[PDB]
RNA sequence: AAAAAAAAAA
RNA sequence: AAAAAAA
C-alpha cells in the first residue's frame, strides 16, 4: 500500500495522482 | 541574548528534564516540546479535569486521569529524556490554574501572574510550531493512514484543538476544517500547510533557516514541505563534500502570487475547472515551475510531480 | 409614482441619513442599504439580544452588545452618509420588535402594526438585492479565499443568514447549502447566481435594466453576471465615444475543441445572436485587460 | 411574458 | 508586533 498524491504547494498545481499524469 | 518565547522555553525544557534536555537533536526536542504541551495543557496523569461542557464519557476520562497517579520522578520520556524530580515545582508554579482567562489576570494587576500568563501562552505557540514540523518530519517518511485523497491533505495537519487555538495558521485539523468552513473574519488566518518552520534545533535557538545552513535533507524537507509536497523541493538541498548524510540549503521557496483560474457555467456554457489548461485539449501541467531564491538570484524549478515520500525512498535504493 | 417597495426604502434612507444620502452612487446606496439592513435584523449596538437559544459565546456577544452605546447623529457610516438626530426615532417607531411574527400581528387586526410589518418586508428584500448585487460588483476585481474549487464557487454568494431568508431565490451562502443538502419542500427557490438585479441607482427608482441605458462595465457584468463566470458577457457593453468609464448596454444573456465552441446567447435590439464563449473568467478577462 | 405580488418564513 | 479567545 501507498500513495501517489501531490498536493498543491508554491504556486503548483495539485495532482490527484502522479502516474495518471 | 534571545526573544522572550525562546527563552522561556529553553527554561521550561531545562527546568523539567534537567541536563538530560539534549539541545542538538531534532527528535529529543520534539518530545520535550510535546511533553511540555502536554503539561500545559492539563493533558497528564494528575492534573485538573476540563469538566465546564464535558460529555458524560468525557467527565469520566478526566476523572480517571485526575484520579490516576501523576508521572513519578525519573520517569523515561520517550527515548533520551528523564524527568527530574523539580518538574513537579515548575508544573505547579508556572502552569495557569485550568479555566485562566488573561482578560481576568489584567483585571487582577498582578505584573507577576501577567507575565506568567504570557509565558504560558508563549511556551504553547513554541511547542505547537515543533509539533507541526515534527509532524511534517514523520509525514516524509511514514504515511498517515487518514490521508487518502486531496482533500483529506489538505488539512494537514491534524492535531488537537489547543495546537490550532495556539498557532492558527500552521496547524490543520478538524479545528481548522471548522473555522475554514464557517464565516471567515478579519481574525481569520488560512492554513499555510507548507509555511517555512525553522528545524527544532534552530528555532530554539531562533536562527532562522536561511542558505548555507548545514541540514539534513529529510529535516529541511520538512522544515519547508511535507511528505506529500512535489519532489522537485529536493533541489532545495545539495549534499556536501564526501556525500554523508548532512548537506547544506541552496534554496528557500516561495509560495505567492497564487490567483483563481476558474470559469464557473452560466448562460448554458459548461463548466471549466481551470482556463489554461483547456486551451485546445492539451493536458500537459508538468511545465509549472517552482520559485527558488538563491544566494545568486531567483530562479525557477521545473515541477517533478512527484511525490517527496516516494523521491526519498526511490532515489535511496 | 413607484411601488410602494421602493418608497419605503427611500422614505427610510432620507429618515435616516438625512440629505448625505446621494441618490446616483452605486457605493453609497449599497452602503445605506447595508446599514438598513442591519438596523432592520437587529444587529447594531444597543438594540434587542437574540437570546431564544444562544450558546454562552453568543450569549455575551448579543449581551455585549445590547450593553453596547447605540450609534448616536453625525456618525459616519461608510463613506458619505451621516447619520441623522431622526434616526433613532425610525428606529424606534419602523423597526418591528425582536421576534415580531407576521401572524401575530395579522390576528390582531392592527392596521398600522400589519402596514409596518409589510414595510419592513420589503426593506429587507430590497436591502438584500442590493447586498447581493454589491457582492457581485466586489467580486468582478477581488475574489474570495474560499473559492478554490468549483464546488465552493457553486454557492456564490456567500451572504449572511437573514439575506438568505429574505430572498432565497439570489443569496448563496452556507443556508444555501443546507437548504439544497437537505430535505426540499414545496416552497424551494433555486439559487440563480446570474439573475439580472438592476443597478441600485435603478433599483430605487424602478427603473428596469434593458437596452439604451448608459452604464459602466463593472456595473453591467455585476447586473448580469459575476466574477468567475465566463468573459464573453462582457460583449453586452459597448464602450460610448471617448470611453470615460461610461458605455451603453447592447443586450442581455438569455438563460440567466467543442467546449470553447458553446456559445451563449444575447438578446440585441435586432434580435438573439450567437456570442462564442471566451473562455477565460470576467476577473481574469478584467485583470488582464485593466494595462 | 421565467418576472412581480399576496399567503408561509451554523 | 500587539490586543481578543471548544467535537
Amino acid at each position: 500500500g501507498s500513495c501517489f498524491l501531490v498536493v498543491a504547494s508554491h504556486g503548483l498545481s495539485a495532482i490527484a495522482d502522479s502516474r495518471i499524469e | 541574548e534571545l526573544p522572550r518565547n525562546l527563552e522561556v522555553f529553553n527554561e521550561a525544557c531545562g527546568h523539567v528534564f534537567g541536563s538530560s534536555f539534549n539541545r542538538e537533536d531534532n527528535s529529543v526536542i520534539s518530545d520535550a516540546a510535546a511533553f511540555l504541551f502536554k503539561m500545559h495543557t492539563h493533558s497528564l496523569d494528575g492534573q485538573e479535569a476540563k469538566v465546564l461542557r464535558a460529555s458524560e464519557k468525557k467527565r469520566e476520562r478526566e476523572n480517571a486521569k485526575k484520579s490516576r497517579k501523576a508521572p513519578e520522578a525519573g520517569m523515561r520520556v520517550g527515548r533520551s529524556l528523564i524527568l527530574t524530580s523539580r518538574w513537579t515545582e515548575y508544573c505547579a508554579t508556572c502552569v495557569p490554574a485550568l479555566g485562566s482567562k488573561m482578560k481576568v489576570i489584567k483585571a487582577s494587576g498582578d505584573a507577576a501572574m501577567i507575565q506568567m500568563m504570557k509565558d504560558h501562552n508563549s511556551l504553547l505557540r513554541v511547542c505547537v510550531r515543533i509539533e507541526v514540523w515534527k509532524a511534517r518530519y514523520v509525514s516524509l517518511v511514514a504515511l498517515d493512514e487518514r490521508i487518502q485523497t486531496l482533500e483529506d491533505a489538505q488539512w494537514f495537519p491534524y492535531l488537537s484543538g489547543d495546537s490550532y487555538r495556539a498557532c492558527p495558521g500552521l496547524v490543520g485539523g478538524y479545528f481548522a476544517k471548522k473555522a475554514a468552513a464557517g464565516e471567515r473574519g478579519k481574525n481569520y488566518k488560512k492554513l499555510n500547510q507548507t509555511a517555512i518552520i525553522p528545524p527544532p534545533r534552530f528555532l530554539i535557538i531562533g536562527h532562522r533557516l536561511q542558505i548555507g545552513d548545514q541540514v539534513t535533507l529529510r529535516e529541511l524537507l520538512a522544515s519547508i514541505a511535507w511528505g506529500l509536497c512535489d519532489g522537485v523541493l529536493a533541489e532545495c538541498w545539495s549534499p556536501s563534500q564526501g556525500d554523508g548524510s548532512i548537506g547544506v540549503v541552496v534554496g528557500l521557496p516561495l509560495q505567492a502570487t497564487g490567483s483563481c483560474f476558474l470559469v464557473v457555467a452560466s448562460h448554458g456554457l459548461s463548466a471549466i475547472a481551470d482556463s489554461r489548461i483547456e486551451g485546445t485539449g492539451n493536458t500537459n501541467l508538468l511545465e509549472e515551475c517552482i520559485a527558488i531564491q538563491k544566494q545568486d538570484g531567483v530562479i525557477k524549478c521545473k515541477r517533478s510531480g512527484k511525490s517527496l515520500y516516494h523521491c526519498l525512498k526511490e532515489t535511496a535504493g
